[PDB]
């Protein structure tokens, strides 16, 4: 009985990504991504489909993990609101619907140690670091491809950046009770996360509402060898899965 | 039902004790995995432990004071606590809003206990009678403005009156737009550059209005009314990681600037008992 | 006995007895069986 | 009508019973349910998932670095951790275990102890988790704790370890509040071998610890935690 | 079923009134052994001896009063009396506890029943309405620190109102860690030289805080609130020898030094009737 | 709603009624049930045992002296002890048949009464046990006791006698606490023939009393006992 | 006599339930059901027919 | 008829007619039967 | 379960179930089919 499980390649439409260092695949609740049934609708519009037309692997800016890097935030869909048809379609339709396949790869040496925790937080609603009764701006909350860095410093109107309290005033250690995985370089290259639509209705509108976030945090700081660079790159691929729109109407308008 | 199982020794190529954590999964490794075990059993079933059971239970979510006196000289009867409101909201009380917040969507009926107490800290011979009356006030029904508004008739908003000292007691049905109610919202009312973020009428179940219903004395009784909720077919889905800093607003996930540590720290290094 | 017409005038419903912890400890795509290597 | 005769304790509040009552909104239709993913029933389904112990809790204020226990190269038979085993206070209040086993008073079953290890893939490490039953004092040696309980650890391809704490009690139910004749006993990990670090490698790498149930944990009689309060009521 | 059998003259060389009372065993001699009886029956079932009918009927377990008045110019609220803590226990009546402490171990269900009775010491001009709080803390939750503290609020902890001069009663199931409860323990908390011997965690039940949470009025009313404790589907194990001497502490066997003689001397010698 | 009409006593507080009532603690589940030796059902079962008689009583202050009943050698045609029969008051107060006797206002049926030798194994004696029914005066000599219920016991290789009091009465039931016309008679032991010691042993020999009920005895109407008493609460 | 114990709430005034209560006029007969056209069971049903919208509210 | 859920708001369970007092009168190695030599 | 003799002191009937609103709707002498020609 001779075979391997750290090999394993994932092809959606023309984009096909493949990997030699990987840790199983996690599927959110155990459930597949699905279109809307039946049973479950509400809007009478009948549902544009667009497979592969929209349903392939995008790849957002890569971000560069120094020792002293505090962690990444990313909102979905916002995040791919300038990827292709999809980010089209996604402002041309009143509603939508929509499951994930999230593949974040950060490759390194055998001399290099350090471990991020990449998990999927559904409805990551943000603190202001004003306290009080302060709102997050619009403009913070959905900033698209270049996500948030937690590293930066606290902006006027902006969510708070204490990525211990990850943003909302739970405890880092314990976000483990939501879908994720381990990029531990002694390990791994590469974490997977197929999540599937997490909301309290059908469909939704995709400009008001990001359904879940996406958080890639280190946990143990990034060690590298003696004499080589303090920085490593880490690159997210997000595929849009199971895709749904609904209401086609004029494009839509959003601030800045 | 076993919980342990008998176990001897182990001399084998498989090893179930070592994992890969990596995977973002736990594995269910028992007792008996790591050393040898006796066979014993559960005997316990975990009722106490269901979702109905941990959010099954009263908890008060409003208290108010309230008034009868008379209303010549007033120009604000809200102000003069002749009558109050209540936004329904289950945020106002810590130790209900950590237990429900725990997960993003619930499903639940409700089960409303009002309980209305009287004082009297300036002079008065008796124990007066008095009647409170509970209205209800779904969205776009008109919030009562003064103590004997025609808002009060109540043709058709659900209202309850009770003897103050007593209790009443009624339950309401999911009443929710969507199919549970939202304890997170990461979304905008609108796509505005200075729209509410979180509160918004997915958290809007309504407002309650409170009055004496008895006409004014020569004597001031002050009402203290206390609002307990208990949940009945409770429903819930994806848990969350739980609330550890205090909280600042209804319906919001904001924490004070300057706030104490949560870790306790140890006395003594790491290797401290 | 109810002695009500509404369902949401009922007492609890007790306890959802059939339970199934793997949906949340292992929510992998492969299945992983203990004992065998989680990675090969 | 029906003589009858009220017994004592008519007309109080009992904020735990369960007895039908009027429905306000009379014949009424709810919005239907939906098929949302994770679906929770009873709360022996989530403690039994893994959270991170703030085992490294010797910091002035809350930090990342609280979670990482630090190992350290050319360290022969010496002390990794130690801590008490109090679920209900210490570094296990804060985890989703400990922070749930404060919702009630009494706690019984196995706990599963967990240590990922995050060093350099050329790098090893031999280390013993010992876990100590309650009577005896608080391992001052790896001999003294190697009587007890024990997993010897071999770092290697399998990253991570999972040691289970086996339920030792005469009595069936332990306090979650810090009891001393219901104390759960002791953790420690030392050195078996040493940490060895390859060429052009340099100080110190990090175990992560995790903590969750074994499917015959039990939890029982209800109670408000300690872990969070307020002095006025809050306002939107 | 026959009490006593009919039965005639004795001549035998088995002689059943003559034994060996050293072997521990108390011969089941009948009056048919020792005289010519006749043919009688029971005619009794012996139902108001079993254990428990024994245990089965309420006795008060404590008693304590609480005050309303205005809590300004007070660092104290439990030494002003505006509300009061009770470590709960059985031992501190000694009518109840000597029935309870004459078995080992003992495993029951509990129904207490709670009576509260209002005074004016101080004048008054009328009966005033106050609705008491009773809340059960159990080991590990925060005990009340003022009359209206946060934890009052009760989102996990049973609690119960009701109004002065009227009665509360709810059931509890048996609340103890082991299979039955300790009346006594011949041991410690832990290996220590100065630890505390027999009343340790085995024995604690909890607490119980009683409160007026009505507002405070401009006269005080003094309540004396009382518990009353009565056991249902009681068991017991290993009868014990009867308490003898008066008490001194709760979950303790200590008697005062230089006490009374127990056995009541008789009047003349041995002889005498 | 239905229509109905409380009757008379309604919310007032007895402390005898059985009806069912509200938990506090929903939805608990109790520790299992474990064997522990010595299950007790019933007080008929226990008051069965035999318990020593302080029929010694006659000391200033209790000492263990006041269990043993005195034995004289070379007594010829004297008494050796003597009671009235209220096993409800004087040497059976302290007992256990008379001790669980006073949590009862009535009691039936017949006694068990057993006397013990400790004198040496080559001593002898002959003692005769009378029961005087009541009606009849305290007996003043044996002929007197011996015109009653009496059992002549031979002291010998068994060691105890065992006189079963039978029960004599016309009413069916007697008062526990002191009463005339309910009292159950009296008690007296006397020489039969006489203690004879073996040479070279001196002073008095003790006899052990004992007392227990038969399998007919019967108790009702409970009360509170006044064998204890307290005048202020107790504390921890 | 039943023993019985009265939950909190009790003689409360709800405006919405709907239980039976004694009838004033005990043995009354009511005057016979006629048919009458045009009978209305459900507002789902008359909000079903158009109505004028003034649409030109600009007066 | 019970008008609660748990066994714990039941009312008593009346009396354990199954009586046996020789485990505490008699708890002895080897039977003894009255009449015959308690030693010999 | 009536606990009184007179209809009056019952509760409601609960809702008639079955409707019909095209005798508001198309109370037209002819029965018009929509698609085809109103007028022709």
């Amino acid at each position: 009985c001779g075979y391997s499980d750290r090999v394993q390649q994932i092809t959606l439409g023309n984009s096909t990504i493949t990997t030699q260092e990987a840790a199983n695949a996690v599927v959110c609740y155990a459930e597949w991504p699905e279109y809307l049934p039946d049973v479950d609708a509400s809007d009478v519009n009948k549902t544009s489909k667009p497979d592969t037309s929209v349903c392939r692997f995008y790849t957002l800016d890569s971000k560069t993990w120094t020792t002293g890097s505090k962690g990444w935030c990313w909102k979905l869909p916002d995040a791919l609101k300038d990827m292709g048809v999809f980010g089209q379609n996604m402002f041309f339709h009143s509603l939508g619907r929509s499951g994930y396949t999230v593949h974040v790869q950060c490759n390194a040496t055998k001399f290099h140690s350090g471990c991020l925790l990449v998990v999927v937080i559904p409805e990551h609603q943000l603190a202001s670091h004003e306290g009080g009764n302060v709102s997050v701006k619009y403009t913070f909350t959905h900033p698209g491809e270049r996500g948030i860095d937690l590293s930066s410093a606290n902006e006027v109107g902006g969510p708070v950046k204490d990525v211990i309290y990850n943003m909302n005033g739970t405890l880092l250690g314990n976000l483990l009770i939501f879908p994720h995985q381990f990029i531990n370089l002694r390990t791994n290259n590469t974490a997977t996360i197929v999540i599937p639509y997490i909301n309290s209705v059908p469909i939704d509108s995709m400009t008001r509402h990001n359904n879940v976030s996406l958080m890639v945090i280190p946990i143990a700081p990034l060690t590298v060898p003696t004499g080589a660079t303090p920085s490593l790159p880490i690159t997210v691929t997000i595929a849009p899965m199971c895709t749904e729109f609904s209401g086609i109407r004029s494009k839509s308008i959003v601030p800045q | 039902t076993v919980a342990s199982i008998s176990s001897g020794p182990k001399h084998t190529q498989k090893v179930p004790i070592l994992t890969a954590n990596e995977t973002g999964a736990t594995m269910p490794v028992l007792p008996s995995d790591s050393i040898e075990t006796r066979t014993t059993y559960m005997h316990f079933n975990g009722s106490e432990t269901d979702v109905e059971c941990f959010l099954g239970r009263a908890a008060c979510v409003h208290v108010t004071e309230i008034q009868n006196k008379d209303a010549t000289g007033i120009d604000n009867h809200r102000e003069a606590k002749l009558f109050n409101d209540w936004k329904i909201n289950l945020s106002s009380l810590v130790q209900l809003r950590k237990k429900l917040e725990l997960f993003t969507y619930v499903r639940f009926d409700s089960e409303y206990t009002i309980l209305a107490t009287a004082s009297q800290p300036d002079s008065a011979n008796y124990s007066s009678n008095l009647v409170v009356q509970a209205m209800y006030v779904p969205p776009g029904a008109p919030n009562p403005k003064e103590w004997d508004d025609y808002t009060w008739q109540s043709a058709s908003n659900p209202s309850v009156f009770f003897k103050v000292g007593d209790t009443s007691r009624f339950s309401v049905p999911y009443v929710g737009l969507a199919s549970a109610y939202n304890c997170f919202y990461d979304g905008y009312s609108h796509d505005d550059a200075e729209t509410q973020y979180g509160i918004t009428v997915l958290n809007h179940m309504g407002s309650m209005a409170f009055r004496i219903v008895n006409e004014h004395d020569e004597h001031k009784t002050l009402v203290k009314i206390r609002v307990y909720h208990r949940a009945k077919h409770v429903e819930a889905w994806i848990p969350r990681a739980p609330r550890a800093l205090p909280y600042t607003s209804i319906g919001r996930t904001n924490y004070p600037k300057n706030t104490e540590p949560v870790i306790k720290k140890r006395k003594g290094d790491i290797k401290s008992y | 006995i109810n002695y009500y017409k509404d369902a949401a005038s009922t007492s609890s419903a007790g306890q959802s007895l059939s339970m199934d912890p793997s949906k949340f400890t292992e929510p992998v795509k492969d299945l992983m069986l203990k004992g065998a290597p989680a990675l090969n | 009508g029906l003589p009858t005769t009220t017994l004592p304790g008519s007309g109080q509040f009992l904020t735990t019973d369960d007895r039908q009552s009027p429905s306000a909104l009379p014949n009424y239709e709810p919005t239907p349910r939906i098929h949302i993913p994770g679906k929770v029933h009873n709360l022996l389904e989530i403690i039994q998932v893994d959270t991170l112990i703030p085992m490294n809790n010797t910091h002035t204020k809350d930090e990342v670095n609280s979670y990482l226990i630090p190992l350290n190269a050319n360290r022969q038979n010496e002390q990794v951790f130690g801590t008490n085993l109090f679920i209900g206070d210490g570094v296990f209040k804060t985890t989703l275990l400990g922070e749930i086993v404060q919702y009630y008073t009494h706690w019984s079953g196995s706990l599963r102890f967990s240590l990922m290890y995050t060093g350099p893939a050329l790098s090893s490490a031999k280390l013993i988790l010992a876990y100590t039953p309650p009577g005896a004092r608080g391992p001052q040696d790896r001999r003294e704790a190697m009587l007890g309980t024990h997993v010897v650890w071999d770092i290697g391809l399998q990253s991570t370890i999972v040691m289970t704490i086996p339920w030792t009690s005469g009595v069936q139910f332990r306090y979650t509040d810090p009891d001393t004749y219901t104390s759960a006993g002791f953790l420690s990990c030392w050195y078996q071998t040493s940490l060895i670090l390859p060429p052009e490698t340099t100080g110190q790498v990090y175990l992560l610890s995790f903590i969750s149930a074994c499917p015959d944990f039990k939890l029982r009689l209800m109670k408000d935690t300690q872990t969070i309060s307020q002095t006025v009521a809050l306002t939107e």
